[PDB]
This record gives structure tokens, C-alpha cells and sequence, in this order.
């Protein structure tokens, strides 16, 4: 059970540089035999390439498939995924797919094509796809998901007015270009669809040149389109590349660890409180020391001390902000204000 | 829920002890320090601020009643309390030691008394090398 | 009108999963007759895409004519649209007249070319133009306008810059390149207008590559310009992402709901009773307990109290600020010294 | 505006009652305590704080010329009011219930008489269910 | 000298609809009449676009010469520019050098060339040169300096780094392609200022596609090079676009204007009482109420208080920040400590 | 010593504008010097530019040698690099190396190439190698670095799904175009090298359109993944620009200078009061003021003191933040309710 | 500058007062109070910390030489006396009226002495419409 | 370690007193109070929570044993040595002034006693005119 988990640090939850070393030597691998996936296509190099591929896949499928085993036994150290239906909960997470498919798909296409032309067709997908092994606990695409989504009303806004520009600008270049001849003798702009191509590779900025505007009036719309409907494609990275770079501003302002065990303390005893209210011979009611009517108020008195401290619990995790110096501030001028109104009646009590 | 609104009203008279309809922070104060509390005046600010909603200071009955309704029992109040263990949990397996648990339910925060943590540690299976599961205490005390 | 109200909410404002079915319906088919409308010119579908348009067409004149009428009765629950003047009012806003062009547009061409080629010529754009029918409300176009108008000055600012950097870099190229043959034997940069038009495409980095300089000089000039003036278009996608950033930091940072209840209560009945001051029979003068010279001291009074409730409404709309903190310090230690002023004149009255 | 200013300085003169022509925290105090108001510090400052312009502390007559000077039937003003109703609004049709309008008249903020509200509920149409429609209050409050 | 005023304020600091519909009146005949410069050059038009730029430039540069007398006269309304000396100090301001250039040029050219093609020559860059008369004021200028200017040691190290980038990878595509033909027979990376002139269009997104690396040995150096040093040349847009939008940001925490008004006054009236200190005659001393010693440390507590008038000027300036909040509670937390010192002191006095 | 210092600050650390003519002068010697390494590459110029910078590389590694002897000699004067193995310590330091590398592989090639094509081959290499001399203490590459490190997680998670994006979409159109044949008769994705150089072109957004795709499929693929995963690319120079820009802004916010003469002072002296503790013969133990028990107590206080004036130091170095407010308010509201916790003792003392 | 810092110290002496060498708080309230001033706590403070460099809360002699050394006459000051005026200025043009100026000297900020403003205003030429040019009032006062 | 542990235990005894365990900031103000120090609360209470680590504001035992563990011959200790010099340190070059580094160890912060100051500048090599290599103490107080 110590052994259990000292692999599962190892393999899942990686830190120093033994573990950078593993991760990186099992990055390499599969990023040299992507190379290999390059180069077989490659007639000068299809012969070798392909003679280094097979054996390297059963390497591969040998490792990888020992690397899962292991992995999925050394999940038990956890105790959400302990017993049999625990491990089924460890390989229903979206990783531990990937990685089975991978692996087993491996063994379909090394025994039906040993004995295979489309193998290959069927080994090259599989070597990009593992390609996704390298992330182990998924925290980059969580980390892109949570910027998507907390900026989905202004992402969604530039893309529907980008989509909206590209399609009413490329159908005035189709009006403008429909009948115009190249250079080469052909037709450029033929269906709306080719002029449609056109928007969508000069919206982007790429300009292939493969189709250009002849005529000036298909030249000054793509000179007006161009000039204001191009931001609207390049606000993405702006909205989410400022929307990084604030979160990490305000991962600095963070509080520090002992500032919350107090408040987790009080969240979990609070909340324990309240659910041994509800059997009448528990010890908890011997704090409040006959009892008819005291039994609903102690109740009433005891949610309202656990909402409290899930508030409390709830600011405890937040960084620094002015609701915090307002809030605190309430605090402080009402201690103190009631503190000299007990001055001003112990003064008005003993002389008058 | 009418036997449910009349033992609600009825809850609602222990505290008011007039007609107002109200709670104030005094006419709170004297009940938990008839119970032998002895609350600070924020305490009781804090209790009351988290139970209206139109933010003039005092409880009116729908907002008692919208507090003793919504339930513990809850997507978001299971995870807080499971959120809370973790701060206390070495390696985040989900196991804490029994000792462990007991330093901080009789130290940290409002202290308990020993009986009541005696209680709540032999409420979960606590032997097999001294750990114990506290998503099983997370279930027992959001079932409600 | 309690139906009236659960189909304005249905189609107008919508929310849950029952309304995203109803929305993602209508943009699938809006869409897949805009895809219809682009194979109809390609010359291999021309007499598929047409046979097969006309009769979408008929059903979605009947679809969306239905849905105008249904959402134009139905916008009677609100209380501003209410009455004939009122459904007058709603058929003004922008997003009903682009509604009913395209559903009476659709009925003349399918009137006319009923019995068509340049029919077709118009239903292709009123296929384009039903785009606009899916941003309901138009929080898309709102959102982005306040954007826009906050960084106005900015954003004219580069505008500004960019375009007088298109036009300089522009004549300095045709200067030095009016006389260069292109390797097809052709001229390059014939007139002003094919330089002009070098350097739209270049300045928004799309470079289509039809247009080069051929002499050191031109390829000089076009280095700086290049590597300077791009910037200056590649700034309003950087202002405005930022700005959006910073708008979605600051709502975290909201007042809670409830404390603008006591201000808003406020500032509705410290306005009536400004209001019920100049009737000399109201009842509102009963607060003040005879009354020549009271009348206009209460006046006055009452004007302060009305200005001073409108300033904490607006207040409790804003996020948390230093103006805040700033603001209750300022209103705490006032009554806290005025407090330890009334224990002095106390403790000097009874014993001195 | 001659009898305007006329009556300005005339209501100016019932704050001032010597010959400074500024107006302190006390001596408008002293007006609202003769009225039987009974107002605190900091309400008194920040009555002041919304009319002066030269942030000395005291109001100039020029200062009380201008506040009495602009118009309460606004373009603002009539959106603040409008913006203030539909905090109370479920459904946000423009329509409020009756006893809701009551409830919140006489509770809410600055409590009011009932007899006022009672005037203030039968200045607008209230029946046809019981919905009232807070526009008709808008204009007919900035009607002025 | 009241009318002076009032055309100063139409021409020099526009402001409303008026100001406005004569300003853009102004941008459109100059733009106009830059579109007949551009119509100049192309071989269709030349005739016509000739003979009606000589006249239209015969009214502009009347116009604009009388709206540069009136401009230069109606500036003595400002106290610095009245008089002689001071009207010369207006015309030394880098506008109106401008304004004066364009006006003398273009006389210049009508009379030279009234009795021609390099008189069009001339005519088509002064045709440019006027569109620096449109931004009045300079506010345009001032803004992109200002920010430039803060931002200055990030916009050195991205181009310096970008530069450098630039420079190494250019000679490594020169070696790798130096001995390469093209598919047309010709060589494209002849000498080194060939592989450079790729490097520029490479880096800042271009792409003119002239000239193209060739072996695999530039096709692996111009991927890890455009992956990774394009980078260094699109952060000017985020470093510039992000400054622009944290600036707007701070514009609406501004102080309110009446709270600069007693500390703008007590500036200046510190600052002249430190004046008037040194006559010894004056009637500055009687506030102080022979005086042998006291004249000198009157002076040292004058210069205290001119210091902290002048810090406190500065401080009511700026926007609210958290300096103002520790340096407001230190303020109240002392005189509030004083104060209870004070009843402590007279509770021991009379007591004991 | 006096004059050694003052020859270092020129140097090494510049500041004004004797060291700027300085320092440009040099930065324009450099770069005329690589013009002539650029001119030496065409053939029309392959004689002069020969000719001439055989000499000028003689004059700049005499003046390059004699700049570093200069300042290693006067790399003396700081306390840090004085005495051999101080020397030896600055010449350890990376730009020095560069500078050493310069001067001794100059010396080789104008030695070995003096009685000569591949010494111009090694020339060239140099020219450009000296353009790390300008930046001179490296305040360029610690800026750059310090961002990209704070920054790290969120550029490693754009350059992972940038690059899984690449690889994806680069197979999807290597299947759709493998047989499509160019208009000038040859193929343009022959290989999955070719679709992957067509994927790193189109991605970054150059497109120099040697590689366009021409069936449906590839256009269809091609028009998704360049209108999403473009951005996952431009992202970086948001990132990284956004970080630029707040770091800035957060350097108007410093403390000033002397608020921390007083916490340096103390972290001085109560280290050394840590430090003095261990001798019990020492003067230290006099301020106390037979002792057994009272050494240890007093080595525990001094722990404990030392432990606070290093924290305290810490917080007076960062700008103002939130944490500041919270902290200032905490000791000021304790130490006014123990104020009153006294008045009230006294008060029940005397009275009763 | 021998003769300078002669009275530099003899000055110095004058609130040092023993032989400490530094001013503290209550060693500058004594010579104000001295001269029937009367300044607050926070006051003191804001003078002191606007003189010292070390941060300690005392004024030492080199910080007080310090003080005295450097210009009224500035580049920086000039421009500050010049912004502080426009505040005043209607329209801008670089005029303020004469009794708007002496409407701003006797109420505003430290109020000043009638016979005081009667002197300032006829520092500069006053007539030509009431108009007075105040960039000539700061070339006066930095003339120093 | 044992040893260590002892010498810990009886120093934790000199502040505890009783039974407790943990050290309040009135438990270990008397144990300073009794060495002639006087400090302030909010000293003592800086003091505390530069010791704990879990929130509650006493020191319990092994919060004790963390504080004495952990070494001042660190790598970031010296670091913080080296940068508090340079704030006292003109050009930077790594010497400070004899009188200098007098003037500034008997004035500001935490004043020393003169006898101390005349130990701390003799433990270092003052010839050479007048300088001082700061960074000899550094490795000289960080040796520990
Ligand atoms: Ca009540
Ligand atoms: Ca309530
Ligand atoms: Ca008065
Ligand atoms: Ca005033
Ligand atoms: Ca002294
Ligand atoms: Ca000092
Ligand atoms: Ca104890
Ligand atoms: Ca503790």
C-alpha cells in the first residue's frame, strides 16, 4: 500500500527531476517514431522506414501495454478508485481511453497485418494519436477550457460578427468577379464557393495567392473587408491571451495555506454539528448545559452557524480583494462602537 | 407542507416573542444567551446576514422559511465538505490518520467537546492501519 | 396573458434547453439553405440546387411569416408594447424591420419568378441576409458597440496612423518602382492605384504575392514600412481584446443583489415624496408633527434627500472600488470621533 | 426669475439665520432638529457633499442657486427612477403587484406613513389583477 | 478680443456639430482631391484628372492660406501667444509648420508651373503632405508618444531580440539555399541580401511567396524560425494594445474635479506667502500676531507648508489607488489616538 | 581605485549621454560592418567588399581587443570580481565569453587567412555574432526571461495544442490531396513531409502558396483548422504582450525609497543580534539589564525578532497591494481596543 | 556657503533647542504653538514627512540643509504654480477675473488676510477689463 | 536529535509555565516583560504569527520545534543579508563606510548600544580608507 502509492506519484502525479526524466525519455520515443510515420511515406526512404516500423510498434505495444497495467493497479492507492468498480471508475476518465484504444488497436494491426499496405495506412494514425500520452493528467486542456469559458459571450460575439463579414463580403467579390478572365486564360472566381475560398484565406491573413480580385471593384471591396473585418479574427487570441495573462496577475494576491485551515476546521465541525442535532440521545446536546422546546431552537440556531461558516469557508479560498477590506472593516467599527457604548453605560451607571 | 409550515411558525415565535415579525440582532441575542452562548455583536451580524434577502437587517418570516427550506443535502455542499477534509489530508489520497483528526476536531476552529469527537470517529469504520475514509463521512452527514 | 408572457419568453428571451433546441433549429436550417444557395452556382448542381430551392423557400416565407406574427402579438405582455401605437413600436426596433424585408422580399420574388433567372440573383442575398435572425436580442452587436465607444480614441488613433502610413509608404514604392518590368515582361506598379493596392495587402500582412517590388529601393522602403506600420494594424484586435479582458475581470467583483434593494426603495419614494410636497392637502406633511415659513424649508430639505438617495443608487450598481473604502472610512471615523465628542462633553458636564 | 431668486434668497435666509452666507453641518442640523428629525453626522455631510462645488465643506448661495436651479423631470432622472422600479419587477414585464408595492412602500429604506402610500397606490390605476404599471408612476412623478 | 475667442475656439479646439460639420467638410475636399491625385497616374484618366487638379488646387490653397491667416490671427486670444513674439511663437509649433510648407509649396508650384510634369510631380506629394492638417491639435500624436514612451524598454527588447533572430536565421537559410535553381531555372537565394529580403517577409507574416526555400535543410530552419521569432514581431500589437486598454481602465477611477479645488488653492496661496516672506515690510507678518529671531523660523515653517501644499496638489491629481487608503487610515488612526489620549489625560487630571 | 570606477561605469553600467554617443557609436561600427558583409555576397561588389573588410576587421579586433582588456582590468572596482579568481569570475559571466569567442576566432581567421575563401566564410559568421556586443548587461534577455517564466504554463499549453493541432490537420490534408495533381502537371503533397511544410506555412499564417490544396476535402479541412487552431499560435505574443503591459502598470505602485531604510537597518541588526548571541562573552547580553535560564530565553526572542524583521523587509520591497490595507488595519484596530481595554481598567481602578 | 550654513545652523537651533540634533513632532508644535498657530497631530506629521530621507520620523541636520538647499525657483515648480491656477480659469485663455481671484484667495484652503490679497492683487497689473494675466504672477513668485 | 529535543522542551518549558502546551501572547509577554522590554501588542502578536502554521494564534510545540529547526545559514538568508546592505551602499560596488555603517547601526531601526557597534565593526577589516567589504559579514554571520 506504501509501494501503491509511491508509483502512482511517480506515473500520475509527476514532480522533481526523476519523474521529468521517465516523461521526457517516453516523449522522445514517440516523437521519434512519429519521424519514422514522416519518413515512410517518402519513396526514397518507404522500404526503410517501414522495416524499422513494425519492429518499433512492438516495442511500443509491449510497453505501453505494460505502462497501463500499471498504471490502472497503482490507481488503488486512491480511494476513490479502490475495488474492482473503482477501477472501472479509472478507466472510464477521458486519459485512460485514449491510452486503452491506443494500445489495443496496436494489437489489432500488428496481428492482422504480420501475415499489409493498409497496416500501414492504419499504424500512421495511431502513431499521431499517441501523441496525446505526453499530458498525463489533463491540467493543459483544463487550463484552456476554463479561459474558453469564462470568455464565451465575447468569443462567441467576434466569431459571429467574423462569419457574418466573411460571407456578405464574399458575395459581393463573387458579384464583382463572376465574369473576369486571368492571365492564364482561366476563370478565378467560377461558383460562389471559390469566392468563398477567397474570404476564407484572406480573413485569416494567410493570402495564398492562388485567387486574387481582378477587377476595382472586387479590389476596393477586399480593401474595405480587409481592413476592418480581419480584427474580428484576430480578437480571439487578444480576449484569451489577456485573459491568461490577468489570471496569473491575480495567482500572486493569493492567501496564504494556514489562513483557511481554521475555517475548514469550522466547516466540517459546524456541519458534523448539525447532523447529530437530529438524534435526540447524541452527546452534542450536552454543550448547552429541561429540553421541549429548546430542541427546535438549538436547530435553528446551529444551520444558521453552518451557513456562516460556508461563507466563510467559501472567502477563505478567493485572492485579495476590496470586498474584503470593506468587509472587515464593518467588523472592526462595530466591535469598537458597541465597545464604547459599554464604557458610556458603565460610566452613566456608577455616577449618572 | 403544512405540518411543515406550522412547526416552521412555530420556530418563528421562539425567536420573535412579539409581533413583529422580525429578528433582530438583540432579539437573537437573548435566546443563544439563554442557551449560555455569550455571542459577539458581529457574530450575530454574520448569523443574519446570511439569511435575508432584502438587505434591511432583520429576518422577516418568508426569509426564515426560505432558510429552513433549501436543503444540506446538496450537489454544492457535498463538495465544500469534501473540500475541507482535503486541507487536512497528507498525500490527498483520501485517507487521514485517526490522531490526526482528533488533534484538529478538539483544537482548531470552535473546539469540541472529547465525547462528542469520541462519537464521531467511531461513527466510520476506523481501523485497518488507523486511516480513515472521509468520503464515508461526507455521505453519512450529507444523507441527511 | 399569462400564455402571452410564456411565448414572449419562449421566443424573445430565451433560456434553458428548450429554447437552445428551438434556436439551434432554426440556425441549422437557415444554414442549410445558405448551403443550397451556394451550390446552386456551380455548374454540375445548378439544376439540382435550384429545383430544390424554390420549395424551400415557400416553406420558409410560411415559417418565418408565422413566427413574425406570433412574436409580434405575443410582444403585447410587455407593458411598453402594449396597445396598437405599442405594436408600432415594436415593429421599429432594427431587428423586426430586418425581419419583415426578408419575409415580404421572399413573398415578391416567389410572386414574380413564379412564372427566374435573376430571381435567383435575389434570393441568393435574401438567403445571406436571414443571418442576421439568429442574434435574437442583439446582445452581440450591444456588446460590441460598448466596447468600441469606450476605446474611441484609440482606436482612431491607429486608424489614423496606419492609414497615413498606408498612404506615404504607398507613393515612395510607386516612385521607385513606376519603371521595373516583371519577369512575364509585364509592369508591375502601372499607376498609383496598383501601388495603392500593394500596400493595403501588405500593411495587413495577407501579401497575395501578385504585386512585389523589383528594385533595392522599393525592397528598402517596403522593409521599414513592414516591419514598422503593421503594427499599427494589428493594434485594434490587441486594444479591444484587452478591453473585453478587463470588462469580464470586473464583473466578478459585483455588489450582491440585495444591497441595491434598500437603495433602490429609497430612491423611489424619496422622488414621490418630492413629488407629493407640492400638493398643500397631502398627507405627507403628518411626518413634520402652524406651517407659513415650514413649506419651503421642508422643500429644500427634501430636494438634498432626493440627491443624496439618487448618488447611493448609483453606487450600489458598481462594482467594489477604492472610491469604497475611500467612502465608508470617511462615514466611520466621522461618527466614531463625534462619538468620543459626546463622551468628553459628558464626562466635562457631570464632574468638570 | 426675479421672484425666483427672490424666493431663493427667502429660503436661503431660513438656513443661514446670520449674515455668513454659507451653511454648516449645524446649521442645517439645527433646521432638520426644529422640524423633529433627528438626522445623524454623516447624513448631514452628505446631504452638504451633493450641493457644493468647491469642496470647502459649506454651501455658498451660488451653490444652493444651483441646486435649486435644475430639473427633477430629467432625462436621467426619469431612467434612475425606471431603473429603481425594476429591482422589484419578477418577470421584468413593467407590471408590480399591488400588496408588493405596499410591502415594499412601508418596510424598505425610509418607511413610509401609511396614509401616503395609500395616496400614492390610488394615483395610479390599480386594478385589472392587481398589476399596476410603474411607467404611469414615472411620468406622473416627473411631471413635476 | 470676445469674437477672437470664439473663432479660436471653432478652428483650434473644435468641440459640438458646428465644429464638427466644418472639420469634416475640410477632411472631405482634401481627401477628394487626393483621389483626383490618384486618378492622375492611370493612362485612361491623365488628361482629365489634370486639368481639373490645376484648378482645384488654385481654391485650396486660397483656402487654406486665409484659414492660415485667420488662424494666426485669432490666436491672440490665448495669453501666450499675444503679440508679436508670441504670434511667431505660433507659428513655431510643429503643425503650423506644416500648415505653412503646404500653403508656400503649393504657390511655389502654380507659379512655376503655369507656364508642367514635374510640376505634377510636385503637386502629388504635397497632395499627400495635406493629410496632417485634419488632426488639429495634435491629440492623436500625443496619445501614441505617451504610451510609447512607458512602454519603451519592452518595445527595445522585442525588437532587438526580433532583429537578432532575423539576422541569424536569414544566413542559415542563405547556406542551406545558396546552390539551389528554382523549378523556373532561376536562383532565388542568389546573394545574402536575397535570403535578408525572405527573412523580412517571413517574420512579419507576409509571405509574398518570390521567393521560397527549396531543400529540406531551409524547409526545417524557416519552420523552427517562423514558429518561434514571429512571435518576437507581433508583441508590439499586444505590448502597445494592452497599455491602451489598462489606461482607459484607469480614466475611470478619476477623482472628482471639486476635490483639487481647495488643494489648487492652497498651492497657490502657499506659494505666495513663501514670496512675500522675503520683504520685510510687508503685511504677510501680522497674521503672526518684536521679531529678531522669528523671521527666521517663520521661514522654515512657510517652506514646510509650500512642500506639503505641493505634495498634496500632486496627490489630488491622480486616480484613486491604495496609497490613498494606507495614507487615509494612518491620518484618522492618529488623530483618533490623540484623541483618547486626551480624555485619558484629563480622567487623571481631575480624578487621580 | 577612484578612476577605476569611474572608467567600469562607463562601461559597463552607462548612463547619460557621453555613454550614449559612446555606446552608438559602437552599435553603428557594428552594423556598417555587417553591410559590408551583406555587399560582400553580390557579385558586382565581391571585390570591394572584400577589400575592404579585411581591413576594417583588422581595426575592430585591435578595438575590440583593447575594449576588453580595458574592462576586465576595471571589472576591479566592484568587491565582487577583485583579486585572480575575481578576474576569472568575470570572465565566466555569458557575455564575456561571446566577447572573448569574438576577438580570438578574429585573430585565427585574419592569421590563418592572411597568405583566404574560407576565411570569408568564417568572416561573415563573425560580422553577425557581434551584434550581441550592444546589449551590455544583458537587461534585454533578464526582462525577456523573467516574463516567459512567470508565463510558463500558459505557453506551454498554446505551443502543445498549436502543435497537436499541426499534426492532426497536417495527416487529414496529406490523405484528401495525395493523388491531386497542379495545374502545371506536378504534385504538389507528394509525401506527409510536404502536407506537413504545407501545415507549418499555413498555420503561423505566412502562406506563401507553393502548397494550396485543390480538392473539396483539403479545402474543407483547410478552412476549419486555419480558422481555429490559427489562433492557438497568435496567442503567445497575447500572452506575453498582456504580461508586458501589467508589469508596468504595476511598477507606478512602488513604495518609495525610504520606506525601507528603516526595515533594511533592522534585518541588519537583528541578524547580527542572532549572530552575537552565541558568544556568551560578548557586549550583547549588556542590554539586558544572574543568568542560567535566561540564555535560552533570550536566543528564542532573538529567533523570533529576526524572523519578523525578515518578513518586514520583504513587504516593504513589493508594491502596495490589498494584503497591505488588511495588515495595517489589523495593528491599528488592535492597538486602539486594548487603548480602550485600558481606560476602561482605570476607570474601574479608581471608581469602582 | 559658509556664511549659508552659519545661518543654516543657527536656524536649526532655534528648534532643535537641546543637543539631539533632530525635530520631533512635538519639538516643531512648541515653536507653532509659540507663534500662536495652533497645527493638528496629523499636520506635524505631514511636515516632518516631507523633509526627512531616512524614514526615522525625525528631521537630522543634513535632511534639514537638504530642505533648505534646494530651489523655489524650478523647472517642475513653475509648471505645478501654473496648473494650480488653471483650475480658476474659465476658458483657458490664461485670465482670471479680479474678484474671482480674490474670491479664491479669502475663502479657499488656508483663508488668507483681507490686507494680504489687497497686496497680491496689485502685485500685477489688475485693469484692462478686469483681466489679469497669472503666468505674470508666476514668473513673480519664481523669481524668488 | 534527542539531546536537541531536550534542549527544545526545556526551552519551550521557560514560556509555557503550565500544562498548556501553547504560548499566548500575554505568556510570552511576561517572559519579555520580565527581561526589561516592554513591547507593544501588536509586536508580540507579529511575533506568533511568524510561528505557527495553523491559524489559531498560539504556539503549540511542534510549531516550536519548526521554528528552531529551520537554519539561518540558508541560501535565501544570505541573500536577503546581501540586498538589506545595498540599500546603505553608494555606486554599489560592494564597501561601505566606516562612519557610514556607524551612523546607521546606532540611529535607525532597532538602536544599538555603542559598545555593540564598536564589536560589529572590529570583527571585520576596517583599513584600506575606510571601506568595509559587506560581504565578509555576510559570510561571517552566516557561518552561525
Ligand atoms: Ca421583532
Ligand atoms: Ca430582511
Ligand atoms: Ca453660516
Ligand atoms: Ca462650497
Ligand atoms: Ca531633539
Ligand atoms: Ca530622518
Ligand atoms: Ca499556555
Ligand atoms: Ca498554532
Amino acid at each position: 500500500t506504501h509501494v501503491q502509492g509511491r508509483v502512482y506519484n511517480f506515473l500520475e502525479r509527476p514532480t522533481g527531476w526523476k519523474c521529468f526524466v521517465y516523461h521526457f525519455a517516453v516523449f522522445l520515443i514517440v516523437l521519434v517514431c512519429l519521424i519514422f510515420s514522416v519518413l515512410s511515406t517518402i519513396e526514397q526512404y518507404a522500404a526503410l522506414a517501414t522495416g524499422t516500423l513494425f519492429w518499433m510498434e512492438i516495442v511500443l505495444v509491449v510497453f505501453f501495454g505494460t505502462e497501463y497495467v500499471v498504471r490502472l493497479w497503482s490507481a488503488g492507492c486512491r480511494s476513490k478508485y479502490v475495488g474492482l468498480w473503482g477501477r472501472l471508475r479509472f478507466a472510464r476518465k477521458p486519459i485512460s481511453i485514449i491510452d486503452l484504444i491506443v494500445v489495443v488497436a496496436s494489437m489489432v494491426v500488428l496481428c492482422v497485418g504480420s501475415k499489409a499496405t493498409s497496416a500501414i495506412r492504419g499504424i500512421r494514425f495511431l502513431q499521431i494519436l499517441r501523441m496525446l500520452h505526453v499530458d498525463r493528467q489533463g491540467g493543459t486542456w483544463r487550463l484552456l477550457g476554463s479561459v474558453v469559458f469564462i470568455h464565451r459571450q465575447e468569443l462567441i460575439t467576434t466569431l459571429y460578427i467574423g462569419f457574418l463579414g466573411l460571407i456578405f463580403s464574399s458575395y459581393f467579390v463573387y458579384l464583382a468577379e463572376k465574369d473576369a478572365v486571368n492571365e492564364s486564360g482561366r476563370v478565378e472566381f467560377g461558383s460562389y464557393a471559390d469566392a468563398l475560398w477567397w474570404g476564407v484565406v484572406t480573413v485569416t491573413t494567410i493570402g495564398y495567392g492562388d485567387k486574387v480580385p481582378q477587377t476595382w471593384v472586387g479590389k476596393t471591396i477586399a480593401s474595405c473587408f480587409s481592413v476592418f473585418a480581419i480584427s474580428f479574427f484576430a480578437l480571439p487570441a487578444g480576449i484569451l491571451g489577456s485573459g491568461f495573462a490577468l489570471k496569473v496577475q491575480q495567482k500572486q494576491r493569493q492567501k496564504h495555506f494556514n489562513r483557511q485551515i481554521p475555517a475548514a476546521a469550522s466547516l466540517i465541525q459546524t456541519a458534523w454539528r448539525c447532523y447529530a442535532a437530529e438524534n435526540p440521545d447524541s452527546s452534542t446536546w450536552k454543550i448547552y448545559i429541561l429540553r421541549e422546546h429548546h430542541r427546535a431552537t438549538i436547530k435553528v440556531i446551529r444551520r444558521m452557524q453552518y451557513f456562516v461558516a460556508k461563507k466563510k469557508f467559501q472567502q477563505a479560498r478567493k485572492p485579495y480583494d476590496v470586498r474584503d477590506v470593506i468587509e472587515q472593516y464593518s467588523q472592526g467599527h462595530l466591535n469598537l462602537m458597541v465597545r464604547i457604548k459599554e464604557l458610556q453605560r458603565r460610566l452613566d451607571q456608577s455616577i449618572g | 407542507t403544512e405540518e411543515q409550515i406550522a412547526e416552521f411558525k412555530e420556530a418563528f415565535s421562539l425567536f420573535d416573542k412579539d409581533g413583529d415579525g422580525t429578528i433582530t440582532t438583540k432579539e437573537l441575542g437573548t435566546v443563544m444567551r439563554s442557551l449560555g452562548q455569550n455571542p459577539t455583536e458581529a457574530e450575530l451580524q454574520d448569523m443574519i446576514n446570511e439569511v435575508d434577502a432584502d438587505g434591511n437587517g432583520t429576518i422577516d418570516f418568508p426569509e426564515f422559511l426560505t432558510m429552513m427550506a433549501r436543503k444540506m443535502k446538496d450537489t454544492d455542499s457535498e463538495e465544500e465538505i469534501r473540500e475541507a477534509f482535503r486541507v487536512f489530508d497528507k498525500d490527498g489520497n483520501g485517507y487521514i490518520s485517526a490522531a490526526e483528526l482528533r488533534h484538529v476536531m478538539t483544537n482548531l476552529g470552535e473546539k469540541l467537546t472529547d465525547e462528542e469527537v469520541d462519537e464521531m470517529i467511531r461513527e466510520a469504520d476506523i481501523d485497518g492501519d488507523g486511516q480513515v475514509n472521509y468520503e464515508e463521512f461526507v455521505q453519512m452527514m450529507t444523507a441527511k
